């Protein structure tokens, strides 16, 4: 059934999943016309999909063209969302489709559940975890792909860089979920805490900078303060 | 108008025929039910006053024999029999009428309610509900299993209604599938209609006969069955115009019949709030919208 706190070691198992995150697919800008009434503009948006275990991120760009004449656009999203995922798996070879694919918003479930009737046996499931995927897009170099697409295009990363050479996937996941919790409450903090020191760069091939095991202790350290600093600034606490 | 008389009642029950019922005391002198209106399915129903357990009962139609009910006191139940030899029970009958030992079907000249709850319903499709090919009438219970509730155990004893299911293969088109889960149209006009019912009529046929399992049994896959066929109607956004004015009458004489008392165990409340309020055919039951609203305004 539902994945939460007690279940979370099975994020980290050897059963093939992926965490299927609709937030940015259907991203709009709302503003006012001549008339003085309100209208939207549809901007490129995004599939986030991720294998916990390996890092592997399934970028699927949704151009704004997919929009083009049709109504009902939030309803769409979620079954364009399931669509695309049901594409990725039948592109994937048998030994690499997944066991099991998690939808952060329950309302993913029955358009997942209807694109995917072909794999009886692959299990969709809800989560209880806030997970903090909206904020993929805090990521420059996901945010750029996104923006300069000009048509539908799938990127392939590795959301953990080179991590797991170093640190378990349990502790990689720890510091991903982190990170974009920090970049989800405040942007600008994140961004200064991952940018301040000049000496450290994101590598060509890299999403995060190069820091050292003792510098990510520090690093993660300075995102908690931030989290705990901007919930005291929120709840005057 | 035809006659099913009894052997005796050994066991004191309470006997149904149609919506209508008796008590009938431990050894009492009762044999049976005349004046039975010719034209129409029955329903000849029996609870027991010592065990409520198993409400059960027999389908039949007159025109397809002579039946009558004797007490098996191996298996403890009212069983239907056929009388083969027509000249012995016309002597029977004649006898226990003389007598005066029988209850009188009780129908109202002005008052269509059975013709309004059976109007589809055909002794031969009940019989491909209800597999027992050896007899011309059909036992069904409080506890007999459909084919769908077995598939999420004795085949042989199972309610084979036709199986819906909005999340399958059968409903959803490759291809199509926001469009046929939001819009059931495809399922219920090619997959159910022109495919497995070849007409509206059987639809309703079995549509009222899960009705009349779920209300006379409490037969509980008979009323997932019942809702089922309603959502599936509902859910469609181009529906016949004859068949939506047909079902608004079905359902209208269905909650008209339904016993106040048991319309929170025999109602499901995301149904028929969906069916009336949100779904594409919100406007279209208007006499049914009315008596929900007047006799279960709870409910919604």
């Amino acid at each position: 059934g539902a994945m939460n706190s007690s279940n979370y070691a099975e994020l980290f198992n050897n059963d093939i999943k992926l965490f299927v995150d609709d937030t940015n697919v259907y991203r709009v800008t709302v503003h006012k016309t001549f008339e003085g009434n309100v209208a939207t503009k549809a901007i490129n948006g995004c599939i986030f999909t991720l294998n916990p275990k390996t890092g592997h991120l399934f970028l699927k760009i949704i151009h704004t063209s997919v929009w083009a004449g049709q109504k009902r656009l939030s309803q769409l999203a979620k079954w364009k969302t399931a669509e695309e995922v049901s594409a990725l798996v039948r592109s994937l070879p048998k030994e690499e489709q997944p066991k099991q694919i998690i939808v952060t918003r329950k309302a993913m479930l029955d358009p997942l559940e209807v694109h995917m009737l072909d794999f009886p046996n692959i299990a969709i499931r809800p989560t209880e975890l806030r997970l903090p995927f909206s904020a993929a897009m805090s990521i420059d170099k996901l945010s750029d792909v996104v923006m300069k697409a000009t048509e539908p295009q799938m990127v392939l990363f590795n959301i953990y860089d080179d991590w797991l050479d170093r640190i378990s996937s349990y502790t990689a996941f720890s510091r991903l979920t982190l990170l974009l919790r920090a970049l989800k409450t405040n942007e600008e903090s994140a961004k200064m805490i991952l940018l301040s020191d000049p000496t450290i760069t994101i590598k060509s091939y890299h999403l995060w900078p190069s820091f050292t095991d003792e510098q990510w202790i520090t690093i993660e350290s300075q995102m908690r303060d931030l989290i705990l600093t901007e919930y005291g600034r929120k709840y005057n606490v | 108008m035809n006659t099913v008389p009894f052997t005796s009642a050994p066991i004191e029950v309470t006997i149904g025929i149609d919506q209508y019922s008796f008590n009938v005391k431990e050894n009492q002198p009762f044999h049976g039910i005349k004046d039975i209106p010719i034209g129409h399915v029955h329903v000849i129903h029996f609870q027991h006053a010592d065990n409520s357990s198993m409400r059960y009962g027999y389908w039949f139609d007159c025109r397809m024999g002579n039946f009558y009910i004797q007490y098996d006191p191996k298996d403890g139940l009212y069983k239907m029999m056929e009388e083969r030899d027509g000249a012995k029970f016309e002597n029977i009958v004649h006898n226990f009428k003389e007598r005066q030992m029988m209850v009188s079907y009780p129908k109202i000249d002005e008052d269509d309610t059975w013709y309004n709850l059976t109007e589809f319903v055909q002794m031969d499709k009940i019989r491909k509900i209800v597999r027992k090919d050896e007899n011309q009438f059909s036992y069904v219970d409080s506890s007999m299993t459909t084919v769908q509730e077995n598939e999420l155990s004795d085949p042989a004893h199972s309610l084979n209604y036709t199986v819906i299911n909005f999340k399958s293969r059968e409903a959803i088109r490759p291809g199509h599938e926001m469009e046929d889960f939001l819009d059931k149209s495809y399922y219920l006009n090619t997959v159910m209609l022109q495919g497995i019912f070849k007409n509206s009529s059987n639809y309703f046929g079995e549509l009222q006969f899960a009705f009349l399992n779920a209300m006379f049994f409490g037969n509980y896959g008979s009323s997932l069955q019942w809702h089922a066929m309603i959502e599936l109607i509902c859910s469609s956004a181009t529906v016949p115009k004859h068949m939506l004015d047909k079902l608004d009458e079905i359902l209208y004489y269905q909650i008209k019949t339904l016993p106040e008392q048991y319309s929170d165990i025999l109602l499901n409340e995301r149904v028929w709030n969906i069916c009336l309020y949100s779904s594409f055919q919100k406007n279209s039951l208007h006499n049914t919208e009315k008596i929900m609203e007047n006799k279960y305004p709870e409910l919604l």
